[PDB]
């Protein structure tokens, strides 16, 4: 079955809620596993404690870099980077979970949660998941974003893990 | 620097 993970969001201590996602199996057997093992924190590193450094209202919330906390660090479970899995799935609408990168073959640990249809991203970004529930917690992390993506407060992944 | 643009 297709995995389901979650994040327990906080906003500077004060907990917000939970956002769970349905990773994809048959579509992305190597990309979903990456995000799974990290959502868990399955190796002494993963998204546990990391944050959303770049949030842009109406577009997306970005996070994943547990290393430098800016948009340079992070790393997959295969050292640091890995090829573009495939581009079979497209940025159809809000909740779409997709891999953040720096061009082709640069997938680390960084990802973004779309909060609108981001079609221009298709082909450029590997889509590998979607928010299951808590898309309300996501739409609440936006009141803390900006034009450039700077967090108006401090949105944290107070916890995360796999339920199925 | 990593990240999608608007």
């Amino acid at each position: 079955v297709n995995p389901t993970v979650f994040f327990d969001i906080a906003v500077d201590g004060e907990p917000l809620g939970r956002v769970s996602f349905e990773l994809f199996a048959d579509k992305v057997p190597k990309t979903a596993e990456n995000f799974r093992a990290l959502s868990t924190g399955e190796k002494g590193f993963g998204y546990k404690g990391s944050c959303f450094h770049r949030i842009i209202p109406g577009f997306m919330c970005q996070g994943g870099d547990f290393t430098r906390h800016n948009g340079t660090g992070g790393k997959s479970i295969y050292g640091e980077k890995f090829e573009d899995e495939n581009f079979i799935l497209k940025h159809t609408g809000p909740g779409i979970l997709s891999m953040a990168n720096a061009g082709p073959n640069t997938n680390g640990s960084q990802f973004f949660i779309c909060t609108a249809k981001t079609e221009w991203l298709d082909g450029k970004h590997v889509v590998f998941g979607k928010v299951k529930e808590g898309m309300n917690i996501v739409e609440a992390m936006e009141r803390f974003g900006s034009r450039n993506g700077k967090t108006s407060k401090k949105i944290t992944i107070a916890d995360c893990g796999q339920l199925e | 620097h990593v990240g999608p643009i608007a």
